RNA sequence: AAUCAAAGUUAUUAUUAAAUAAUAUUGAUUUUGGAUGAAUUUAAUUUUUAAUUAUAUUUUUGAAUUUUAAUUUUAUUAUUUUGAUUUAAUAUUUUUAAAAUAUUAUAUAUUUUAGAUUUAAAUUUGUUGUUUUAUAUUUAGUUUAAUGUUUAUAAAUUGAUAAUUAAUUUGUUUUAUUUUAAAGUUUUUAUGAACUGUGAUUUAUAGUUUAUUAUUUUUAGUUUAAUGUUUAAAUAUUUAACUAGUGAUGGCACAGUUGUUCUAUAUGUACCUAUAAAAAAUAGUAAAAUUAUUUUAAUUAAAUUAAUAAAUAAUUAUUAAACUAAUUUUAUAUUAAUAUUAUGAAAAAUUUAAAAAUUAAUUUUUUUUUCUAAUUUUUAUAUAUUGAAGUAAUAUGUAUUGAAUUGAAUAUUAAAAAUACAAAUUUAAUUUGUAAUUAAUAAAUAUAUUUUAUUUUAA
RNA sequence: AAUUAUUAUUAUAAAUAUUAUUUUAAAAAUAUAAAAAUAUUGUUAAUAAAAUUAUCAAGUUUCAAAAGCGUUUAUUAAAUGCGUCGGUCUAAGUAUUAUAUUUAAGAUUAUUCUUGUAUAUAGAUUUUUAUUUUAAUUUUAUUAGUAGCAUAGUAAUUUAUUAACUGAUUAUUAAAGCGUUCCAUAGAAAAUUUUAAAAUUAUAACAAUCUAAAUAAAUAAUAAAUUAAAAUAAAAAUUUUAAAAAAAAAAAAUUAAAAUAGGGCAAGUCCUACUCUCCUUUACAAAGAGAACGUUUAUAUGUAAUUGUAUGUUUGAUUGGGGCAAUACUAUAUCUAUUUAUAUAGAAAAAGAACUAUAUUUAUUGAAAUAAUAAAAGGUUCGAGCAGGUUAACAAGCAUUAAUACUAAAUGUGUUUCAUCGUCUACUUAUUGCUAAAUUAUAAUUGAUUGUUCAUCAAAAAAGCAAUUCGUUAGUUGGGUUAAAAUCGUUGUAAAGCAGAUUUGUUUAUAUAUUUAAUUUUUGUAUAUAGUUAAAAAUUAAUAU
C-alpha cells in the first residue's frame, strides 16, 4: 500500500449526497446511485382569458405586457394608482368588504331550488368571518395550536429540564428541525 | 523470448535560440549504433563554434554565445547546431525585432523567418536546386594537377565535391 | 392490537503497600545423632551474587573498543527507640441495588408533523463501506528533551611527510531516547517410568467340539455400528467382531540429540511441539493497536536498480530563503536544509495483447459556521391514402443453334428486324389465360417562451 | 475421573434379608421399535458378522484372490516369528554355536550381465569385481500376466445378466511384473446361485418410554435496528447494499445453522535426505616417545555431521547495453555486440596492470511435503480467461471470497421450447456421472439448489504395486480414514382456547393424462387405413372471522 497524502481522498473516503451525484465527472458515481427527488414541482399555467380585445392579448414574449394575463373577477376593485417614488398604492376592499360580498353570492347560489344543508353550512362560516375572523387555514392552526403549549410550559415552568445550557440544548434546537 | 532495456532520453540540454555556455551538452544524440555496430549518422551534424563528441555524438559549444538550429536548406531533416559568439549581437535585435513588430512596422519576410525560409533561398539564388542537383565530371572535380605547380588553382581539394547547403 | 420517553446512593467498619536508608547475617517455622558414630562433607588460577569516569588508536573493512586516581580514602550491599524516616500509591470487604410523558391500519426519538439516515474503526494498494474487529458497564491500557545571557577560548588540510598570505561561525560542553501487544521457534539446566513403552515380573476361581496334553471354543468390559457431538465422558452407553496368553496390565530398571519401539516419525502423566524453569529472539516488510474537538496556506510522483524491495530520484513533509528584461499598473510555490519502509494513474482521447483485463498512456482524485437568496426540469413529437387487375383474332417467327421434345417463359445466345410489347406464370409442346411503364404530395415543427439544485448576502 | 457423575476399585470369600431415592393426563420430529398381509434386494457405494426372544435367534453352496495365527495410533500382502542363505566370530560362552542382516514357512524352482560401495591391494589416492552389498534401462529365459502393474481402457475375445464400466476363462509383445518367482489356500474381501427375521424399494403403516404448567437458571453467539419481506436494475463480487417500486410452537431457505477442513501465495521457523557447501567428530593413516598401551601434532575432512544455502522475474524461460517500432514500453515486437562486470585480500611499486561474482556485484552446496508449522491475508469449485470430444459450438490449471467437494436421497422452483396441450420413466455394470442398453414405444432444454441425509468418490506417513528420484521422496491404482451444536432474528407451515352464519374484494399446495386396453366408426382415404367420445386403468375429494 502507498498511503501518501494526495494519493486519492485525504482520510478515507466519504459519500455525501454532492457525491454520490455529481462526482468527478458529474454523472457521478457507479453505486450509490441517488435518492429520487420527492420535492413539490410546481404546477402549469391556467389558459389565459379569451382574447376580445384585438390588442393582440395573443403575444406572450412582448415588451407591453407582463406574463400572466389574470383578468380573474372583482380585479376592477382592485383600482391601483401612481405614487411617486414609482410605487403603486392599490386600494382594495378589505377582507370583510369581499367575504361579506361572497356571502351574497353565495347565498343567491343554492336558493334557486333548495339550499343544502351544506349549503346553510358555509353561510354560517362565511358569516362566521365577518363577524369574529374564525380563521381557517393550517399555517395558524399549526402555529397556534403549538405555539400555545409552548407558551404555557413558560409561564408554568414546567421545563423538568433547567440546566439546558445551550450545550444541552444544542441537540435538541436540531433533533427538532422545524 | 527475451527482455530489452529502457530508451534512455536523447533530447536538448539547452533551449534553442538562447545564449549558451560551453560545459552546457548542446544535444546528447543517439549515437545510432543501430544496435552497437560502428556506423552511425547523427541527427543534429555539428556547426559553426560547435564541435562534435566523437564517442557520444553529444555536441558541446566551444564558446559562450547564442545557439540555434540550421536546417539545411536541401534537405529540411539534415540540421546544423550553430552558436553565434556574440549575445549581444543577437539580444539588442530581438529586443528591436520584437519592438517594431509589436509597433506593426517589421516585416515578416525576414530571413529568420521559419516559414519564409523555402521562398528566401529562392529570391535571391533562383537556380540552387541545379547548382546542387549538377552532377560533377570527373576531369573537373580533379582539376589538372598540373595547375597546382604551375599555381593556377590555389590549393586542389578533391574530396571536398558534395555541395552542403 | 400497537408505543412509552424513564432514576447519580450503599453506611460501616482501621496503622498495609513501592522506592529509598550503605551498622547484622553460616542455610526461618521444634527438641541431630538417640546403635554410639562412619550413615548430618561441596572444596579446584576462566566477565564470578566481585557490576569498570572518555569520541583516539588498532580492527575478520561494517557491533570490537580508553588505560591508578590519590596507594585501607569516604561508591558503600542498608533499622531500631519520629505509628522509624521520606515521596509515590489507596484501599477491601460486610449490605447496599427504586421510581412516574408521544399510536389507534407500521418506515427509525422530540411534543407541530413532515423532512430526514454509511453505526463505527480499520481495509480503501480507488478488485474505490471489498465481508475484519466491537454485547454492554467501569477500571487498567503504548516516553524521540519544541528554550542555548556577563568570567571563556573552538572553526581547517596532504595519500604522507609536511604545508597553513588561504581567509569564517557557534558552544562554561549540549550526548543518554528511541513505539505497544502477539508466535511457531531457539539455546541454557532442573522434574517425570503411578499413564505407557520395553527389561522384568503369577507356575492350575466357570463352559466346550475332537482320537489328541495339540485342537473347535462359554466368553459381560476392548478391530464394527447406532446414540452421544461443551455428551452422564476433553471417550461414555448399546452392539458386531475377537477372545485359549509355560511366556506377561504388573517386583526395580532405563530420561530428553534422548529412553522405548513385534517400525506407526508411534508413545515416555490427560495434543511429544515432553513437562518445569530463563530469556524482552524475530513480527514493518499488506497482523491488532498507538490516548488530548472548535484548526488557518497548496500539490502527488512513476525515473536509475533490486539472487524483488528498510535504501535513489520525483513527490510529501518539517524549518528557512532571495524580489533579474520581456509587457498588462496583469499574473505568477521557485528554492535551500533536513525528514521520508511507494513502483503502477477514474470517465475520456488512443495503443499494444486469443485477452476473456492487464498494459502503456494523462487532467481528474470532495471536511460545508447559522439564517437567507438561486440560472441545469427521473414532461419531448412514434409513418398510413391505393387486393390501378375491364377496354383485345391473327400476320418474319414455331427465329437459328443445342436439343427426345421447347413455339418469347428447357439449355446458350442475345445489340437483326419491321407495322411496338423475347429477363415471367402456364403446357410433355403450343394455343388459350393472368399482365398491360400513374394521380393518390405524412413534408405543414409543434408549443417556442416562460418555470425549476447550487454565479449570493447578512449576521 | 473438576462433582454426591458413566462408575460393582473383584485382593478375597459367600449364596433364600419381602437391606430400599427417581417428577407427570396428549400429536411433531428424534432415541426408538412391540405388532403386522404381499414382495425378496427394484433400495443402496454396497442386503446377509450385526441387541434381546422360550416362537430357545445358526444361511447353504461354487469359483477367483489370499499368509499365518502373534502384533500395531488413522490396522493392513504394516512390522513379528520357524527354516534355508549371507556375513562375522576360536583369549569370554558352545563356529551343526552365538552375534548381524536379507528374506519369508509348505511345495516347484530359483535364469542372463555388470561401470559403483565392500573385500583383497603394493606409501594412498587412481587402479582392481571368487563369495556378499547394490545394480541389469534390451537383463527377461522359467513362470504367472489388465494384475493393489505409470497411460492406453470398461484391454479383445468368451461366458454370466432382460441390460456385464462387474467377475471368472482362453491367450499373452506386460508404457519398464519377473525368479523370491509360481503354485497350492482357511475363518477376509469380492463375484455368481440360492435361501432369509431385522419396517430393504414398493410402503405409508404411534404399542412402549421421552408434556405443559409450578421450581431451580447455565451455553455457544450478540455493533445496531422497528424494519424485515417481496420484485427489478446495478457495480467492484457470490449477493448485500444503494435506488426504485412495493407493501407462541414447530421446520433449516437466508443471516456465521455452524464448527473447521480444503486451497494456493508471502515473509519466519521447523524437520528429513544424498557425488558435489561446512567445525566442535571420538574412526583410518604419519610422526614423536628404546614406541608400557592413555596424549599431542600433522595430513585428512564421513551426511555417522544436528550449520546454512536450495531465487528472482514473467508461469519452465530470461538477467547484458543499444536500436527500430507515435524521442510511450509490460517484456510488447524485432534484432545486435571488445559496448566493457565497482570494492575489499592477493597480482603489478612511480604516470602504467592483471583475476571474478544472475554484469548494481551484500552470504558459505543442492533436494524433499515434515501429517510441515506459526502469524497473515488472499481461491479449485467464477458477475470474465485456458488445453487434449465427428474439423468447429463443449469438460474446464490466474483478477471475487468461512460461498467451507462431485453424485445420490428428499424437496422445491422462474423460465423457454411445435399442431389441443406438452413435459412422472423404472433398471444393469461403475459410483462415475454421463453415456452406452434392456424393458413393445423410453426421461425437453436452461437457471438457482442443497449446511436438512449418506460419504461412494475426490482425502491428511497406514501401507503397497508399477513409475520418476543419488536418495528424502513424487505421481497412477486398491484397501483403510470422526463429517457435528439447545433455532435468536427473518422465513414459512400450523396455532391463539373465539363463532347459530363458507364467500362482496386480497390471495392460493392445489389441477382431470404422458407405462393402454377392449369396445364402437376400421369406413373416409389406399396398399394400409384415420378423427368427438365412452368403459376400464394410474383411487381420491377440502371453507379463517
Ligand atoms: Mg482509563
Amino acid at each position: 500500500r502507498a498511503q501518501h497524502p494526495n494519493a486519492g481522498t485525504r482520510f478515507g473516503r466519504v459519500y455525501n449526497r454532492g457525491f454520490v451525484r455529481y462526482g468527478f465527472g458529474g454523472f457521478g458515481m457507479s453505486v450509490y446511485s441517488s435518492k429520487k427527488d420527492r420535492t413539490f414541482k410546481v404546477m402549469p399555467v391556467p389558459p389565459p382569458p379569451p382574447a376580445t380585445t384585438a390588442v393582440e392579448q395573443r403575444d406572450d414574449f412582448a415588451d407591453n405586457r407582463g406574463l400572466s394575463a389574470t383578468t380573474r373577477t372583482l380585479s376592477p376593485t382592485f383600482r391601483m394608482f401612481a405614487l411617486e417614488d414609482g410605487g403603486v398604492l392599490v386600494s382594495h376592499p378589505s377582507h370583510a368588504q369581499i367575504m361579506r360580498w361572497n356571502q351574497r353570492v353565495h347565498t343567491e347560489e343554492g336558493k334557486a331550488a333548495n339550499s343544502t344543508v351544506m349549503d346553510e353550512y358555509v353561510n354560517s362560516r362565511i358569516q362566521a368571518i365577518i363577524a369574529d375572523n374564525t380563521i381557517e387555514n393550517t399555517s395558524l392552526s399549526q402555529w397556534r395550536k403549538a405555539h400555545m403549549w409552548n407558551v404555557i410550559k413558560s409561564h408554568g415552568k414546567l421545563q423538568r429540564r433547567w440546566g439546558t445550557p445551550d450545550f444541552v440544548m444544542g441537540a435538541r434546537s436540531t433533533l427538532y428541525n422545524n | 523470448q527475451a527482455g530489452s532495456p529502457r530508451q534512455k532520453a536523447k533530447l536538448f540540454h539547452v533551449i534553442p535560440g538562447t545564449p549558451v555556455t560551453p560545459v552546457e551538452k548542446l544535444k546528447e544524440q543517439r549515437r545510432r549504433f543501430g544496435q552497437d555496430r560502428y556506423s552511425r549518422q547523427p541527427e543534429y551534424r555539428p556547426g559553426r563554434n560547435v564541435r562534435m563528441d566523437p564517442n557520444t555524438f553529444t555536441l558541446y559549444a566551444t564558446t559562450k554565445g547564442v545557439m540555434t538550429i540550421r536546417t539545411s536548406r536541401i534537405n529540411p531533416s539534415y540540421k546544423w547546431l550553430d552558436v553565434e559568439p556574440d549575445i549581444q549581437k543577437v539580444y539588442r535585435s530581438r529586443c528591436m525585432r520584437a519592438a517594431l513588430q509589436a509597433r506593426g512596422k517589421a516585416s515578416m519576410m525576414v530571413a529568420g523567418n521559419v516559414h519564409y525560409r523555402a521562398e528566401l533561398d529562392h529570391v535571391t539564388e533562383p537556380h540552387w536546386r541545379e547548382r546542387v542537383m549538377r552532377v560533377p565530371k570527373a576531369t573537373e572535380r580533379f582539376q589538372d594537377p598540373n595547375y597546382f605547380t604551375r599555381g593556377l588553382v590555389p590549393s586542389l581539394r578533391p574530396l571536398s565535391r558534395y555541395s552542403y547547403e
